[PDB]
RNA sequence: AAAUG
RNA sequence: CGCGGGGUGGAGCAGCCUGGUAGCUCGUCGGGCUCAUAACCCGAAGGUCGUCGGUUCAAAUCCGGCCCCCGCAACCA
RNA sequence: CGCGGGGUGGAGCAGCCUGGUAGCUCGUCGGGCUCAUAACCCGAAGGUCGUCGGUUCAAAUCCGGCCCCCGCAACCA
RNA sequence: CGUCGUAGUCCGGAUUGGAGUCUGCAACUCGACUCCAUGAAGUCGGAAUCGCUAGUAAUCGUGGAUCAGAAUGCCACGGUG
RNA sequence: UGCCUGGCGGCCGUAGCGCGGUGGUCCCACCUGACCCCAUGCCGAACUCAGAAGUGAAACGCCGUAGCGCCGAUGGUAGUGUGGGGUCUCCCCAUGCGAGAGUAGGGAACUGCCAGGCAU
RNA sequence: CCUCCUAAAGAGUAACGGAGGAGCACGAAGGUUGGCUAAUCCUGGUCGGACAUCAGGAGGUUAGUGCAAUGGCAUAAGCCAGCUUGACUGCGAGCGUGACGGCGCGAGCAGGUGCGAAAGCAGGUCAUAGUGAUCCGGUGGUUCUGAAUGGAAGGGCCAUC
RNA sequence: CCGACUUACCAACCCGAUGCAAACUGCGAAUACCGGAGAAUGUUAUCACGGGAGACACACGGCGGGUGCUAACGUCCGUC
C-alpha cells in the first residue's frame, strides 16, 4: 500500500535513468535507518554501499534514523566512489521526498566530491 | 471562428512581433508573455496589440 | 419470429457460408434435428418449424431453439435502379453449416420426436436429419 | 496544524448544576455554565419512567373497587 | 445516403522491420499509440512515431510487466 | 486529552478482558471522527455556505475544508466543482476532546434523548450518527444564530468488526439503547 | 349598456 | 479595416450641443372614479446614465482607449 | 419513392431560434349577478409536449428510428 | 392602580390527550360543564352583498320559555351610547 | 560457508489471486512525540522531522495447500501456398505449412549483485 | 479534411458501399517540479430523497482523455498543487509520405530562456480533423535596391493580415 | 404506520451450459511483405540520368471480397 505507492513514485524516474545510461546513486530511507548505494548503468551489480546498518558507521553516531547519521552515510558512500574512482553519479531519490535526511545525504556526498 | 487573432509587440523597441490567437470576449485583459527577442537576442516582455 | 432486440449494426455485409458448424452436439435436450446440408435460415422459418413441431409434440416436453437469425438481409426495392446506396433490411438469417443442431427435444418418446422433427423438416429449406444424445 | 486559518482554542472550565467542574478546550473563550452532563442526564433514571405504559386492569381496580 | 465518406490513408506501420541496419534518425514505425514503446537508443515522436537515435539494427523486443513490444537499436 | 488517558489505562484493558485478544495492537481505536455539513441550499447564496463553515469551526476547533460536487446532477441543480458541502477531519488530541466534549455536554444537551442507534456501525466498526440542530453545543450561541441547521459526526475506527466498535464505544461509556 | 324565457 | 452617429428606469426617445440639471411615451402596482375593460388624475417602486481613466470645484454634458448597435462609401486575392 | 413543414390539456395557437423557464384566446369547474337563462364580474384547476430509443449533469426543445397528418416533387421518350 | 409594548404576541381560541363533576335505567355512537395540559386557522376578508334615522345603530351584560340534562337559536330586559 | 532479513535488478502469471499456518536477537513494519526543518485546498491521515516504551494485530516476508487464474503437449480438426479435379454460393485430391479450442499433464516460480543479523 | 470497416495479418486499394465526426478550443486545458488514482455497488450516517456532501468495505480502470472514431495511456498521456513562458529564434544528420505543389517525424549544434537539489525535461497540447496554392493588394521592420547625382517613390528581403 | 405472506406471473446482477459478429479479440495461421547470408542460373534481367512515345473506354476466367437476389456476358475493388 505505502511501498507500493512509493515505488510508484520512484519508478517514473528511474526508467529515464536507465534509459540515459547513467551510474545511480539509489538512496532508501527507513524510521530507523539509511541505506546508500551507487548501482551501475546495467542495473544488476552495484559499486559501492554504505549504511547506518553497517558497524563502522553506526558505532561513531548516537541515533542511526536521524539527519546527521544520514550525511555521515552519504558522506562515506562518496568517499568510497572516490577511491573506486566513480565520479559522475544521478541521484535516485527512490520515491521519497528530496527534503530533511535524504537532502543531507545528498549534500554531504556533494560535499565529499561526487559529482551530481 | 470567434477568436481573433492579434500581435505580440517587443517592449524592447525592436519592430520584432510574434503573432497568436485569443479569445476577447472571455479575456478582455491584455497578454503579457516573456519571449524571444531575436533581433536583440534576449528574452523581453512582449505585450499584446492589434494585428491591425 | 425471432431477431435481435438490440443491434450494433442497422445492416451487414453478404459474407459467406463456407465452414462446418459448431454447435453439433444434442446439448440440452434428448433428440435434435442437425442440419446435413449448407444454406440460412430465415426467421419465418424457424418459426414455421417451431410451430410445426411444438404441435406435433402436442404441449408436452420441451423444445429448444439451437439456432438464431442474427443476421440481417437487406433487399432492394422493386423496380428501382442499381445504385443510390445499400438496401433496407427485410429479413432475418441465421447462417447454416453442415453439423448444426437446429432443434433440440426431450420429454418425448422416440418416435414421436422423430416425426416431430420430420414435420419440422419439410418447413425448413436445407436438409436434415435425426440425431441423439451421446455420451461423450 | 496550521498556523493563522483557525480559529482560537483555549482550555475554559464548564460549571454545572451537579456540583461538577469540568476543564476542557473549546472555541466558546469566556467560561461556560452548563445545565446538564453525562453524570447528571436522566437515561438510567428516567427511561424507564418515561415510558409508562403500565395497565387499564389495576386503574379499573382502584377507583371503581366493584 | 449519409455514407461516402472517408479520410486519406496515413500509411501508417512498421517501415523497418527486425534486423534491418538503419541510420540515426530514420523512422522506425508510424503508429497512433505506443503500440510499440520506444526501447534502447530508440526515440519516440510527438506523434509516437518511433526513430533511430543511433545507426545500427532494428531490435524488436517484447520487455516488461505488462509485456509490451519494444523496439530497440542494436550497435554494429 | 482525559478520555485518551483513560483508553490507554482502563478501555484497552476492558478491551482485552472481554475479547480475550492475543496481542495489544489488536484492539481497537479511534482513528478519526469526521464532521460533516452537507448544504444544498448554497447553490441559491454563497453565505449560506461561509456560516454553515463558521459553525463547524465553532463546534470543532478546526477550520472545514469546503467540499465540491464529485459529479454533476441535475436532480439537485448543480455543476461538477460546486461548493456543495463542508467537512472537518478531527485527528490526535482535538479529536479526543471533540469525544469528549460530545458524550460529556453536547449528546445530553439533545432536546428528547431516549438514546442513540446501536444497530448503526456499516458492518466494519466505524460508527456514524447525525445531529438535527447545531445548537447542542455549547460553541454556537442560541441569540446569534439566523439559520437553524445539523452535521453528521462519523467516528471510524480500527475495529474489524460492528461488534467490536460497539463494544469500545461502551467502553468510552458512550450512550446508546 | 340590457338578448331570451 | 477607413469615417460618421448612438448605447439613457422594462423598451425607445430628450438631457450632450461646450460641465454646475434624470425628463418623455408607455409599462407595473396602489388609491379615487365609473356598471365598467377603458378614459382620467393622484402617489410610488424602477437607471456603474455602453465601460474605464484623465482636465477640473462641478460631467450622462469635454476627451482618450476599449466594447457593442446602426449608417456610410470602399475594394475584396 | 424523394425534399420540406408539423403532432404541445377540450380546441385553436405559442414556445422549439441554440437545451434548463409551460404563455395567449376560447372551453371546463366553484362563487357573485337575474325570478331564471344568456351575456358580464371574481376566483381556481387542468399538459410523460405523437411514441420509442440516444447524447449532455439535464430534453417540449438537439439526433435517430417508428406511427400519424400537411405541403411539394414524382419527369424526357 | 399595576403589568404586557405591536410580536402570530401575556392576541386568538380551534383541535387533541389525560383527569373529573352533574343530570339521567343509561352519556360508545351522541350531553353539558370543570381542571391540567395542548395552542389550528386567523394580521379586518375577491366579485358581490345586508341592516339601521335616536335612546336607533353599535356594544355590554341579565332573565324566560321548551327542558331530567342538554342554546352561539328564539322571545324578552335593562346599561353605555 | 548455511539459514534469515533489507536494497537494487533480470525475468514478466509454471511468477497472480485465494485458504491455512508462521517470524521480531537483527532487519522491516506498525508505533511514541512534535516548540522546531517541512507539511495539511481541514487534519503530524499523508509528507516530514525528533525518537525507541510496546507489538507483530495490520502490513510485509517465509512455509504449506490444486478453490481458481496461468502454462500445456501428442493426436485429431479448421484454415491455407502451389498444382490438379468435381455434384462449383461449396467441396475433394496430390503436395508443402498447419492453427484456435479442448485433453493428458505441469504448476504454489526461478535467478544475479551488494549490505546486515545469527549460525558453523 | 479526420476515424473505423469494406481492405484479402507490410503499404496502398473502388462503388450514389456500411457507420460516425471537423471548419475548432485552450495564456492554461501550454512547460516543468512535487504529489495523487478511477466507474459502479453495498452498509452506516441530520435535513437528504434512485441520485448531492461524510465515512468504510467490495470493486479493479468496466473511469477519465476539452470534442467523432480508432489506436494509446499507471512510468500514467488521467486528477490536484507550486513556480513559470520552450505555444523560444537560427538551424538540422537522417528518415517517412506524396506525380508534383506539398505534407509529416526528427536526434543533435549555436544563441537565449523556464522548471528542478540534481540527472534531466521543455521548439505547444496523448496522437490522428480544426483548413486554402498563386496573383493582387494592406501593415510593421530592413539603407538590399533607388532609371544623371543626392534623396524620395515604387520594388525586394524578413515578419504579418 | 412498520406491513404479513403465497402462486403455472414477467424478470436485471451472478453461476453452469449453447451459439453468432465487416466496423468484438484474453488466441492465431498459410501466403504475402521487409531486411541479411549463401548457391546455381538468367544476353543487366536492376537502378540512375537523358531523347521519343503511346496510354489513362478495358474484357473475360480463376481465387478473396463489397453491391445486387451468395441474379446478370451485372456492378465496383484486390490479386494471377
Ligand atoms: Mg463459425
Ligand atoms: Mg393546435
Ligand atoms: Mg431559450
Ligand atoms: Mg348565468
Ligand atoms: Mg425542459
Ligand atoms: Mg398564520
Ligand atoms: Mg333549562
Ligand atoms: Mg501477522
Ligand atoms: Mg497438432
Ligand atoms: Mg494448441
Ligand atoms: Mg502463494
Ligand atoms: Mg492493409
Ligand atoms: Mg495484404
Ligand atoms: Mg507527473
Ligand atoms: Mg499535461
Ligand atoms: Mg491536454
Ligand atoms: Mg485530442
Ligand atoms: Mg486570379
Ligand atoms: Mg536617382
Ligand atoms: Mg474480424
Ligand atoms: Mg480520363
Ligand atoms: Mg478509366
Ligand atoms: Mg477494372
Ligand atoms: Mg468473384
Ligand atoms: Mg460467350
Ligand atoms: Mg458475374
Ligand atoms: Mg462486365
Ligand atoms: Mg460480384
Ligand atoms: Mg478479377
Ligand atoms: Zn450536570
Amino acid at each position: 500500500d505505502k511501498k507500493s505507492a512509493r515505488i510508484r513514485r520512484a519508478t517514473r524516474a528511474r526508467r529515464k535513468l536507465q534509459e540515459l545510461g547513467a551510474t545511480r546513486l539509489v538512496v532508501h530511507r527507513t524510521p530507523r535507518h539509511i541505506y546508500a548505494q551507487v548501482i551501475a548503468p546495467n542495473g544488476s551489480e552495484v559499486l559501492v554501499a554504505a549504511s547506518t546498518v553497517e558497524k563502522a558507521i553506526a558505532e561513531q553516531l548516537k541515533y542511526t534514523g536521524n539527519k546527521d547519521a544520514a550525511a555521515a552515510v552519504g558522506k562515506a558512500v562518496a568517499e568510497r566512489a572516490l577511491e573506486k574512482g566513480i565520479k559522475d553519479v544521478s541521484f535516485d531519490r527512490s520515491g521519497f521526498q528530496y527534503h530533511g535526511r535524504v537532502q543531507a545525504l545528498a549534500d554531504a556526498a556533494r560535499e565529499a566530491g561526487l559529482q551530481f | 471562428g470567434i477568436r481573433e487573432k492579434i500581435k505580440l509587440v517587443s517592449s524592447a523597441g525592436t519592430g520584432h512581433f510574434y503573432t497568436t490567437t485569443k479569445n476577447k470576449r472571455t479575456k478582455p485583459e491584455k497578454l503579457e508573455l516573456k519571449k524571444f527577442d531575436p533581433v536583440v537576442r534576449q528574452h523581453v516582455i512582449y505585450k499584446e496589440a492589434k494585428i491591425k | 419470429m425471432l431477431q435481435p432486440k438490440r443491434t450494433k449494426f442497422r445492416k451487414m455485409h453478404k459474407g459467406r457460408n463456407r465452414g462446418l458448424a459448431q454447435g453439433t452436439d444434442v446439448s440440452f435436450g434428448s433428440f435434435g434435428l442437425k442440419a446435413v446440408g449448407r444454406g440460412r435460415l430465415t426467421a419465418r422459418q424457424i418459426e414455421a418449424a417451431r410451430r410445426a413441431m411444438t404441435r406435433a409434440v402436442k404441449r408436452q416436453g420441451k423444445i429448444w431453439i439451437r439456432v438464431f437469425p442474427d443476421k440481417p438481409i437487406t433487399e432492394k426495392p422493386l423496380a428501382v435502379r442499381m445504385g443510390k446506396g445499400k438496401g433496407n433490411v427485410e429479413y432475418w438469417v441465421a447462417l447454416i453449416q453442415p453439423g448444426k443442431v437446429l432443434y433440440e427435444m426431450d420429454g418425448v418418446p422416440e418416435e414421436l420426436a422423430r416425426e416431430a422433427f420430420k414435420l419440422a423438416a419439410a418447413k425448413l429449406p436445407i436438409k436434415t436429419t435425426f440425431v441423439t444424445k451421446t455420451v461423450m | 496544524m496550521k498556523k493563522d486559518i483557525h480559529p482560537k482554542y483555549e482550555e475554559i472550565t464548564a460549571s454545572c448544576s451537579c456540583g461538577n467542574v469540568m476543564k476542557i478546550r473549546s472555541t466558546v473563550g469566556h467560561d461556560l455554565n452548563l445545565d446538564v452532563c453525562s453524570k447528571c442526564h436522566p437515561f438510567f433514571t428516567g427511561k424507564q419512567r418515561d415510558v409508562a405504559t403500565g395497565g387499564r386492569v389495576d386503574r379499573f381496580n382502584k377507583r371503581f373497587n366493584i | 445516403t449519409r455514407n461516402g465518406r472517408d479520410s486519406e490513408a496515413k500509411r501508417l506501420g512498421v517501415k523497418r522491420f527486425g534486423g534491418e541496419s538503419v541510420l540515426a534518425g530514420s523512422i522506425i514505425v508510424r503508429q497512433r499509440g505506443t503500440k510499440f514503446h520506444a526501447g534502447a537508443n530508440v526515440g519516440c515522436g510527438r506523434d509516437h512515431t518511433l526513430f533511430a537515435k543511433a545507426d545500427g539494427k532494428v531490435k524488436f523486443e517484447v520487455k516488461g510487466p505488462k509485456n509490451r513490444k519494444f523496439i530497440s537499436i542494436e550497435a554494429e | 486529552a482525559k478520555l485518551h488517558d483513560y483508553y490507554k489505562d482502563e478501555v484497552v484493558k476492558k478491551l482485552m478482558t472481554e475479547f480475550n485478544y492475543n496481542s495489544v495492537m489488536q484492539v481497537p481505536r479511534v482513528e478519526k471522527i469526521t464532521l460533516n455539513m452537507g448544504v444544498g441550499e448554497a447553490i441559491a447564496d454563497k453565505k449560506l455556505l461561509d456560516n454553515a463553515a463558521a459553525d463547524l469551526a465553532a463546534i470543532s476547533g478546526q477550520k472545514p475544508l469546503i467540499t465540491k460536487a464529485r459529479k454533476s446532477v441535475a436532480g439537485f441543480k448543480i455543476r461538477q466543482g460546486y461548493p456543495i458541502g463542508c467537512k472537518v477531519t478531527l485527528r490526535g488530541e482535538r479529536m479526543w476532546e471533540f469525544f469528549e466534549r460530545l458524550i460529556t455536554i453536547a449528546v445530553p444537551r439533545i432536546r428528547d434523548f431516549r438514546g442513540l442507534s446501536a444497530k448503526s456501525f456499516d458492518g466494519r466498526g466505524n460508527y456514524s450518527m447525525g445531529v438535527r440542530e447545531q445548537i447542542i453545543f455549547p460553541e454556537i450561541d442560541y441569540d446569534k444564530v439566523d439559520r437553524v441547521r445539523g452535521l453528521d459526526i462519523t467516528i471510524t475506527t480500527t475495529a474489524k468488526s460492528d461488534e467490536e466498535g460497539r463494544a469500545l464505544l461502551a467502553a468510552f461509556d458512550f450512550p446508546f439503547r
